């Protein structure tokens, strides 16, 4: 059942670079997965 | 007059230019967008063709100008990809300059342009464009374009999460350049980060049917799989925070491996652990188990995935799935698919045993095809471990003796 997590934690992972320098949308899926786990 | 406006020119200079001077200036920077990339050479012959200095948009008919709108969309989707380079920003200007594109197109070079909001080319086109025509959606820009100064992404975040029509509009563009074949990573990248901030926003300030048919095609385009990636990432965080239904959660889980590829077959395997992990039912449906079992080991590659994720319940569900297909059709094929899985300690203790106990009379429902599930059914009674444990108890539990079949298996 869902989990919480603060919008701040989501904002630093898309804040690091601007789009055209960020890591490939793959490790930034692994971050944000990551961030959102059951455990 | 609006000859001054210019990304490229100050205003005292940019008023006195002619059209031919803009042009010669302009071309070469076309032409060594060419060099680096062939998809450029077709518009050599419309766009900044040298018939192109004397066209006056003010004399085309209805059709005409739509049709130099295309063009020009065109265009704007395939530049995007290099705007921090001069040459990129050139052949825009004369864009701008000739046939007036910061008037007639301005909605889609705002989106062209929005990725590199932090870039100074971004103030300084925000610093031309005539207010008039800015489309609603993006009149939350109107601080920066007095202040001139780059909007922070949490302004951008913001106004997304909570005016739809803007995060409609990022998301069309952004659409409309992968079923182009014009996408390039900062455009994936920015529309990931700005659908997930906000869809997280958007939920975490309520306690969706407009973004739904939007992920679901990013999920099946096979030729872009960083879009498919990124809309993971959504579709992730969507099922992580309770948003969502069972039959939903499924229809997304079926969207997924209805669209995955090779390249994105390890982040989609993840999604999919987050999407049944809440699933209030247990049974997977048969089109998600189907295409599950079709990873390469699948078992150490959910055993990778648990040492961050939780996989019971998609590890649970798949076998369910397939003791349910062997009690409705008598598939002999579905045994090894049940043991492999029963047996990888990815289940928990009640899920194994209720797993086993509907083994058992799925076995029962069936009227050799006998010879081989008894066997399974035995050889699972003896495994060496927890899950053998567990099997066994649920044994004693059901009033069920596997000695009379291990005996009559034997004969």
């Amino acid at each position: 059942h869902a989990v919480v997590v603060a919008p701040q934690r989501l904002a630093e992972i898309f804040n690091a670079a601007p789009a055209f320098a960020m890591p490939p949308i793959e490790d930034v899926f692994y971050q944000v997965a990551s961030l959102f786990s059951t455990k | 007059a609006s000859h001054s406006k210019s990304l490229i020119w100050e205003p005292r200079v940019a008023v006195s230019q002619t059209f031919a001077e803009i042009y010669s200036q302009c071309y070469e920077g076309f032409k060594e967008l060419c060099h680096l990339d062939s998809r450029f050479v077709p518009f050599d012959a419309t766009l900044f063709s040298a018939q192109s200095q004397e066209v006056d948009r003010t004399q085309m008919t209805a059709e005409e100008n739509a049709a130099l709108d295309k063009r020009v969309d065109s265009f704007l989707h395939l530049v995007g990809s290099r705007l921090r380079l001069m040459p990129a920003i050139k052949a825009v200007e004369w864009l701008i300059r000739r046939f007036r594109i910061h008037e007639f197109n301005t909605g889609t070079l705002l989106a062209t342009f929005l990725p590199y909001h932090t870039i100074p080319a971004f103030v300084t086109l925000l610093s031309i464009l005539p207010v008039q025509r800015i489309p609603i959606e993006y009149r939350f820009l109107d601080p920066y374009i007095k202040s001139l100064t780059p909007p922070p992404r949490a302004a951008i975040v913001q106004q997304a999460t909570n005016r739809p029509d803007l995060l409609s509009a990022i998301s069309r563009y952004t659409l409309d350049s992968c079923r182009a074949k014009q996408e390039y990573p900062g455009l994936i990248s920015f529309w990931g980060g700005i659908m997930a901030e906000a869809v997280n926003g958007m939920i975490d300030k309520m306690r969706l049917q407009q973004i739904g048919p939007v992920l679901s095609e990013a999920m099946v385009m096979k030729d872009v799989p960083g879009i498919q990636i990124a809309s993971y990432m959504v579709v992730a965080i969507l099922a992580a925070k309770g948003s969502l239904n069972d039959n939903i959660l499924t229809a997304f889980m079926e969207q997924l491996v209805h669209g995955w590829t090779v390249d994105t077959l390890r982040p989609g395997l993840v999604c999919l652990t987050m999407l049944a992990q809440h699933r209030s039912a247990k049974q997977l449906s048969g089109r998600v188990a189907k295409a599950v079992i079709k990873v390469p080991d699948l078992v150490s590659s959910l055993r990778d995935i648990s040492k961050e994720h939780q996989v019971d319940k998609l590890a649970n569900g798949l076998v369910l799935a397939f003791v349910d297909r062997l009690a409705k059709k008598g598939d002999i094929r579905t045994l090894p698919v049940i043991n492999s899985l029963l047996l990888s300690e990815l289940l928990q203790e009640k899920q194994a045993k209720v797993a086993y106990k509907a083994l058992l009379l799925a076995a029962h429902k069936i009227d050799n095809i006998r010879k081989q599930v008894g066997s399974a059914l035995v050889r699972l009674s003896q495994a060496e471990g927890d899950v053998g444990d567990a099997i066994r108890t649920a044994i004693q539990e059901v009033d069920f003796n596997i000695e009379e079949l291990e005996l009559k298996l034997g004969a």
